[PDB]
């Protein structure tokens, strides 16, 4: 047998042995053993919290915000644009196990409407945006002699 | 087919012993044998169906173990076991019907659907168990060229027969004597009648006998014996040997005098009553002989003596009777009888799916010709098919 | 304290990998800046 | 009284959108509410009946709450609930019934049993919704 | 089964809260919830049809999600998900008549068809939701098994049955005593006469009674009930008993007298009422029993004298009626009912496909066979039926 986490462990090892605690539990530790599902990656180990632990950590595994891959996503996390833009070209060149999970980007929209009253913010944003701006604008060549 | 078997106690023993609470190792012995099938199983794809009004059902295999766990059966460990045991069911239910119906003559004992035929494969012997349920335990010990039989009820060893003998009659019908009978199933009810109420006769008395041959050996049988033929003490218009005219039959009743069974065995006899009435004993035999007579009474009062004049016409015709009744026996054959459902089993799937007359059971599966013509191959192929009738039974009512 | 109320089973899944960034799997070239072309498809920058 | 009623949309809009398997967040807004419930009632004991051939059943209260924490619901969560609410369910008759017999000439459109006496009480009104009964 | 259920508040709780415009946060909890279905479908090819004039239309499954990027529903958004809406309402449509027809005597309490045997799978019990409609309320807490129960207005629980029965009559049938009635859906009427005018009768006074046998129970009845028998209070011309000739009926109408309803459980008295016309509660009860007499007037105007002489010929025919209506109960059965269209889907759909007769539903749905009828086969496919027609009026109307 195969258990859960340290805690889980002790427990075990230390009520084993309070004599008076019921025939069943020493079976019931005993013979009882992990899952181990290869294909699938199903993996059911026996464990012991508390039933406000097993709360928390439950919705914990029932949340893992852990969306699944393929090359199509990636693909997709590009502007429709772009792909459709000859000048340039797009091409795969690695390969994607079934293994891969990547966390979602979270893009809701403005949702706070400052556009209309926290002036002296956006002039902050602005200007930053701006900024960044300048940083990508590729800069000019082949000019003609100023002189 | 041993196969079979435990497919079933492995339900049974299952949808029976795995229920929301148990403790843990109540089931231990159990889970295990189970999972074991499973494994064999998955792969394996299977066929039923192709006769007459049956399904062709399809069948495969892909399903997950246990969550050989958690201590007091958590309803949710049931029901993610139940939707995978109800294919089960869904299953041999659809297994036992197809091999509940194909003959064969030659070697009709053995295995015939594409479904069974498969099954007795070696490579999924790795199952039979708990062989406690009366008809395997005796399927076995069959294969093994070994005695023992099944347990029976008011059974069915007599194929209907009601008819009569005139050992002395004459066209008007108006002074004869012989007897009258009825065999059916367990029963046997027989008349001696002589319309001169042994008049003429060497000691005024009559004897009578009836003897029923059975196509079977019945042992350890509990029998009621009583005086009387209930069914031929009333009034009565017959039909003539030859179909040609009808007579007239009007019993007075009188107890047979001298009586006398005889279970025989081979010609021998193995048990002997005289005038023994209520419950006796027959341990071993394959003919009862029943022998009793119609003795004139000696004194009558006059209402009496009216009824019996020294000259024809006879209006009152002396009758004597026997009532035998088989309660229980052994046979080491199968036999239909008054509580085993298997006959109606067989007989109602093979009606419902409208299956077609085959080569060694008779129309209708009709009990009363099977049992007169009880060939090797009509038991054989009865016991095969009672024995699936069983084993369906234990899930499927 | 009662044992059996409180230990449960874990329906915990199996060896993932994470991955940040992302993009990097893109293979992307680009056409010589001389041949540009706009939504227009004629070419952006035609005045040899 | 608008007390009474909640107590049942609870169960209907209950005994109703809990089924083994349905995704959580359907019930999110409504788990909720009902706990909330549960814990007003806990520790208060109540009585019924006491007229012609009404029976005099009597109640408590000390339930466990119901883990929010799962994303699919297993049969094993259903049973460990409708067993709590088949209390609820021979409740609420035996309360209703209780307070659809008794009468009064003066304020005869107000509360009487000393079951509903109690009800209309502040401590509990903690539970109105869903009134489009 | 509780699977379908599901699939349509699904889309109607759909195709209603989803519109150019709303706040997402009315459909956080409610896209989700569809979401998961569409995962737990694509892949799977389902077949629909192969019976009489239904087509056979065969599915694939391959459709994308719905981001939940938003927070004001964009008209392009709707229109992309009515798309795939579409494909899930002209689909189901074929799924519900296809399981509207089927029916099987041993379980024809569960799912038949190749599309929903696939369905309540275990695999697909992952969508389940918000089950506050009246039917399948009731569907659930019959397989746990309870007090079920539904509500009808004006109901159908009397088989039409239109007839008489003379007490007293002869040849010329001039001097006649008897009852007639009508007994259909949820009304009775019922009328005895007497030509005598209880002329030579004890106290002057003709008792009459009129009993029916509901097949269900019927509990919490609403009913209205009044004096006379307008529809047997007119001349008639009617045929005897032995259709051999034509009798004269020519009522004149008395007030009923000592008129007493019981509404009977299994013998027992359950309600009774004496004399009481209009609005009567009958609270749970199997059988209604009018009693009602006629008696003769002690004092008669000239007028009136006229019409009851002391010695035919009798030409004015003394008649004492009742009306009773039941305006609605609940039945813990399925039934018609005067707002209900369940039956008539039912009915509707089997027609428009030329479904043939089957073996448990008598020919056309006739709603006086069944109820006459009502066998446990009858009903729980009924209910079976009548539940998936509720199913699909969510939907389609
Ligand atoms: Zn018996």
């Amino acid at each position: 047998g195969k258990v859960v986490d340290s805690e889980t462990a002790s427990i075990c090892d230390a009520i084993f042995q309070d004599e008076e605690t019921e025939g069943a539990v020493r079976r019931f530790i005993a013979e009882m053993r992990q899952r181990v599902q290869a294909d699938r990656n199903v993996v059911n180990y026996p464990s012991i919290l508390h039933p406000i632990d097993y709360a928390f950590n439950e919705y914990f595994l029932q949340h893992q915000l852990v969306e699944p891959l393929n090359n199509d996503i990636i693909f997709n996390y590009i502007p429709e644009r772009i792909r459709n833009d000859v000048n340039y070209i797009l091409n795969m060149d690695r390969n994607l196990p079934s293994t891969a999970r990547y966390i979602r980007p979270n893009l809701l929209q403005d949702r706070l409407n400052l556009h209309d009253n926290f002036e002296s913010l956006w002039d902050t944003i602005t200007t930053s945006n701006y900024i960044l701006a300048r940083s990508v604008v590729p800069d000019l060549k082949e000019l003609v002699s100023t002189e | 087919m041993d196969v079979l078997y435990s497919l079933s106690k492995t339900l049974k023993d299952a949808r029976d012993k795995i229920v929301e609470g148990t403790l843990y190792s109540n089931v231990s012995d159990l889970i295990q044998q189970f999972n074991q099938m499973i494994i064999t199983m998955n792969g394996n794809e299977f066929q039923t169906g192709g006769i007459g009004n049956l399904p062709i059902r399809n069948w495969n295999f892909d399903f997950g173990l246990l969550g050989t766990t958690l201590l007091n059966l958590d309803a949710n460990y049931v029901e993610t076991a139940r939707n995978t045991i109800d294919y089960f069911v869904d299953f041999v239910d659809n297994v036992c019907m197809d091999e509940m119906v194909r003959e064969s003559q030659r070697n009709g004992i053995a295995p015939q659907s594409d479904s069974l035929r498969k099954l007795s494969g070696l490579k999924f012997k790795r199952i039979n168990f708990d062989n406690s349920s009366e008809y395997i335990e005796n399927w076995n010990l069959q294969n093994r060229r070994q005695r023992t039989g099944f347990t029976f009820h008011k059974p069915n060893i007599f194929p209907y027969s009601a008819s009569f003998t005139l050992n002395r009659s004459q066209p008007a019908h108006d002074n004869l004597m012989g007897t009258m009978w009825l065999n059916a199933g367990s029963e046997i009810q027989v008349a001696g009648f002589d319309y001169s109420c042994a008049i003429n006769a060497p000691a005024n008395t009559q004897q009578f006998e009836h003897i029923v041959q059975l196509r079977r050996v019945l042992t350890t049988a509990t029998i009621t014996l009583l005086p009387d033929a209930e069914r031929f003490s009333f009034p009565r218009v017959i039909n003539s040997a030859d179909g040609a005219t009808t007579w007239y039959f009007n019993p007075v009743i009188l107890r047979p005098n001298n009586v006398e069974v005889e279970f025989l065995l081979n010609g021998q006899i193995i048990n002997t009553y005289q005038a023994r009435f209520g419950t006796i004993i027959a341990r071993n035999f394959d003919t009862i002989r029943l022998s009793f007579q119609l003795m004139r009474p000696p004194n009558m009062t006059p209402a009496v003596a009216a009824l019996f004049p020294n000259a024809q016409p006879f209006e009152h015709h002396a009758t004597v009777g026997l009532t035998l009744r088989i309660e229980s026996a052994v046979c080491e054959s199968v036999l239909a009888d008054a509580s085993e459902t298997m006959l109606a089993n067989v007989t109602s799937v093979r009606q419902e799916y409208a299956i077609p007359v085959g080569p060694v059971f008779p129309p209708g599966m009709n009990w009363t010709d099977l049992i007169t013509n009880y060939s090797p191959s009509r038991e054989d192929n009865l016991q095969r098919v009672f024995t699936v009738a069983s084993i369906r039974s234990m899930l499927v009512k | 304290f009662d044992f059996r109320n409180s230990m449960h089973m874990l329906t915990s899944n199996l060896t993932f990998t994470v991955y940040s960034d992302l993009l990097a799997f893109v293979s992307a070239d680009t056409v010589e800046p001389i041949n540009a072309v706009a939504f227009d498809n004629m070419r952006i920058m035609n005045e040899l």
